[PDB]
């Protein structure tokens, strides 16, 4: 119950927590010796897996896929690309994080699920958080300098780790700019 | 078979998923319990009236009820009626005649509904105010630590036998400090204007900490400094960078109060507009080395100091600066 | 006493192997009892490792050529090595002068991709070859779309890559 979780989060699906388009991952949920218990858990755990995917998909689907054949801004373009280039270096800590955990289940063979799910809680608030960035500036078409602004009007909230989160992929973005601007000027 | 028998033997499976208790039982009445009272009764002569329930031991009661104070939600212990979560009677261990065990669980669900509603009111913000933002992850950091005692007791079932009067006993001065954030959060959750549904909260803050003016008013301090985070910033802005940043008018100040910071607030006002005005022609990390070297009451007398040195400094500045090459005298 | 007796949560190296059976027996009737799924379970962890190990290398693994979730991992790692082979095929050759020295500086980054595999690793675990070689893979797989496998070649390639 505990290896294939982090089977199935690092992005190759299970065959027990089923991936779809609609559902994400997803427990099979009919066998006859489930419980109520580990229902909510696997529930609350699945989220940060489906929106691991969705990030890792997206990140190598459109940075450096093409030799150049205009391109789209939301699509394409390099403030884009250096977006994603920013975004997987954000996501590094929790690949360890997973890393360390197998080491510990290895040590102690007897853990439930729980105990992952409570390490697990620091991103289960920052990775919601960050989708609706990268969804605005996929929907909206938002192209060249204004997606700086984008992650810098959220880089306003409220909760400093998401903030801090932020702000080195605006970080990552500036340098392009600062690059083509040191030949123009 | 192969499988199904070793759920059957090395796994529980016997009331979460429906299969009648075959757990090993050596009788004899501290543990016969259920019988003799059946025998009472028929003594009494019921005639007959049979009660139904699935027979479960203790332990697995105490680590489901465990799992409902961490803030999890949906276990086959505590039928949920319509968000409140309500003792079950459909549950038997062979002692305490079914009375007792009924108000002991009964309490704990009483202190489980305080533990799901601010729960719920978290996962609510997760699926601009920036201020019940600030106020959330205060309350998520107190539960995540909170989590953290509960799941580490946890796994010492499975390494000793712990009963229910231990597992109350431990969390004697959690339960304390729960009862203050029950009445907090009630004026929290008492409401247009996003300025004073953030100000009549702040201020109830501000007055609450000099009720319990140990280890409470420790809570009540780290409580209020993470949530008073947003004002500091946008007051520190309208210092120096000489413009107030509207959020439909976030500051009480139009360009509903506090008492946080009203006996200084004239220097402030006073402070903000002179600098936009002077350019016409940190202060987090100030505060915090304050607390290395009566709390919200002198202590807080310490923090003007740091906005009237740079009041002092800009008012001084512009009127300086007005006296030469325009002269005013 | 006698104990507490594990629950199906606790435990995933061997209510897992027992999680698994019930849930293939169920896919089986779910079949109609003809599905016959490959290698569901076997073998061990570090022997795969040191056939992915190989197949950086170039020599493809006994199931690839030119848990059951394993299979979808194993793809990831394979199908890396198999443009591995596809560039060093690509730079066989020793026409255009241009692109002869290009092909051979080519073959100084492959040469670099063979040294860092089979002296590097500890015996590391699973999970850390499919996380290691993605920063690195995927930045060689662009040199596959880079070269062909018309195609553009001496100046022409040349100011192509200007």
């Amino acid at each position: 119950m505990i290896h294939e979780l982090l089977l199935a989060l690092s992005g190759y699906p299970g065959s027990i927590f089923t991936w779809n388009k609609r559902s994400g991952l997803q427990v099979s949920q009919d066998f006859p010796f489930l419980h109520p218990s580990e229902t909510s858990v696997l529930n609350r755990l699945c989220r940060l897996g489906t929106d691991y995917i969705r990030f890792t998909e997206f990140i190598e689907q459109y940075t450096g896929h093409v030799q150049q054949q205009q391109g789209q801004g939301g699509l394409h373009g390099i403030y884009l690309r250096a977006f994603c280039t920013g975004l997987d270096s954000v996501l590094q800590p929790y690949r360890q994080a997973l890393l360390d955990l197998e080491q510990e289940f290895l040590g102690d063979p007897h853990l439930s699920i729980s105990h992952v799910n409570y390490f697990l809680d620091q991103f289960q608030l920052l990775f919601p958080s960050v989708m609706v960035v990268v969804e605005q500036i996929k929907s909206q078409k938002i192209h060249g300098c204004q997606i700086l602004e984008t992650v810098y009007k959220h880089s306003c909230g409220g909760l400093p780790p998401v903030r801090s989160a932020l702000e080195k992929i605006l970080a990552v973005c500036h340098g392009v700019m600062y690059k083509q601007l040191s030949a123009w000027m | 078979p192969d499988d199904r028998s070793w759920l059957e033997h090395h796994v529980v499976h016997q009331y979460w998923t429906a299969r009648p208790s075959q757990f090993p039982h050596s009788l004899h009445l501290h543990s016969n319990l259920a019988a003799v009272w059946d025998q009472h009764l028929y003594s009494s002569d019921p005639l007959y009236v049979p009660d139904d329930r699935v027979l479960v031991t203790e332990t697995q009661v105490i680590r489901e009820t465990l799992w409902l104070l961490s803030g999890v939600k949906k276990l086959f212990i505590f039928q949920l009626i319509d968000g409140k979560v309500t003792v079950r009677n459909n549950i038997i261990v062979t002692h305490l005649t079914h009375s007792c065990l009924r108000s002991v669980l009964e309490q704990i669900a009483a202190y489980g509904q305080v533990v799901f509603r601010l729960q719920e009111f978290i996962d609510e913000v997760m699926g601009p105010f920036r201020t019940y933002q600030a106020f959330m992850w205060a309350l998520y950091k107190y539960f995540i630590s909170f989590k953290e005692e509960l799941a580490e007791i946890e796994k010492c079932i499975i390494n000793t036998t712990i009963t229910l009067a231990i597992v109350v006993d431990k969390l004697a001065p959690r339960l304390s400090q729960l009862k203050v954030l029950h009445k907090v959060f009630s004026t929290g959750v008492a409401e247009t204007r996003n300025v004073v549904r953030a100000s009549h909260l702040l201020n109830t803050l501000y007055k609450a900490i000099l009720e319990y003016d140990e280890q409470t008013v420790s809570l009540l301090f780290s409580l209020w400094v993470e949530t008073v985070r947003p004002y500091l910033q946008t007051v520190d802005e309208w210092i120096v960078h000489g413009h107030l940043w509207d959020g439909a008018r976030e500051f009480i100040i139009q360009r509903t109060m506090v008492s946080f910071l009203k006996p200084v607030l004239k220097q402030i006002i006073m402070a903000g507009k002179s600098m936009q005005l002077l350019k016409n022609l940190e202060l987090d990390d100030v505060h915090d080395p304050l607390l290395a070297i009566t709390f919200e009451l002198t202590l807080r007398s310490c923090l003007y100091p740091h906005i009237d040195k740079q009041y002092l400094d800009c008012c001084g500045n512009l009127m300086q600066t007005l006296k030469k090459d325009y002269r005013l005298v | 006493g006698h104990r507490e007796e594990p629950y199906l949560t606790e435990a995933g190296r061997d209510a897992f192997d027992k999680f698994c059976r019930l849930h293939q027996g169920e896919l089986q009737l779910l079949a109609g009892g003809v599905l016959q799924a490959p290698q569901p379970v076997l073998v061990k962890e570090c022997e795969l490792v040191k056939d992915v190990l190989n197949v950086l290398i170039g020599v493809v693994s006994a199931t690839f050529s030119l848990p059951e979730s394993i299979s979808s991992l194993l793809s990831e790692v394979a199908e890396y090595g198999t443009c591995y082979t596809r560039l060093s095929h690509f730079s066989l050759q020793p026409k255009g002068l241009v692109f002869q020295a290009f092909t051979s500086g080519l073959r100084r980054y492959l040469q670099y991709y063979r040294a860092c595999v089979l002296s590097t690793p500890p015996t590391l675990s699973l999970l850390t070859i499919g996380f290691l070689f993605k920063k690195l893979g995927r930045q060689l797989r662009y040199l596959a779309e880079l070269c062909g496998v018309a195609f553009p070649t001496g100046v022409k390639l040349l100011s192509y890559l200007y």
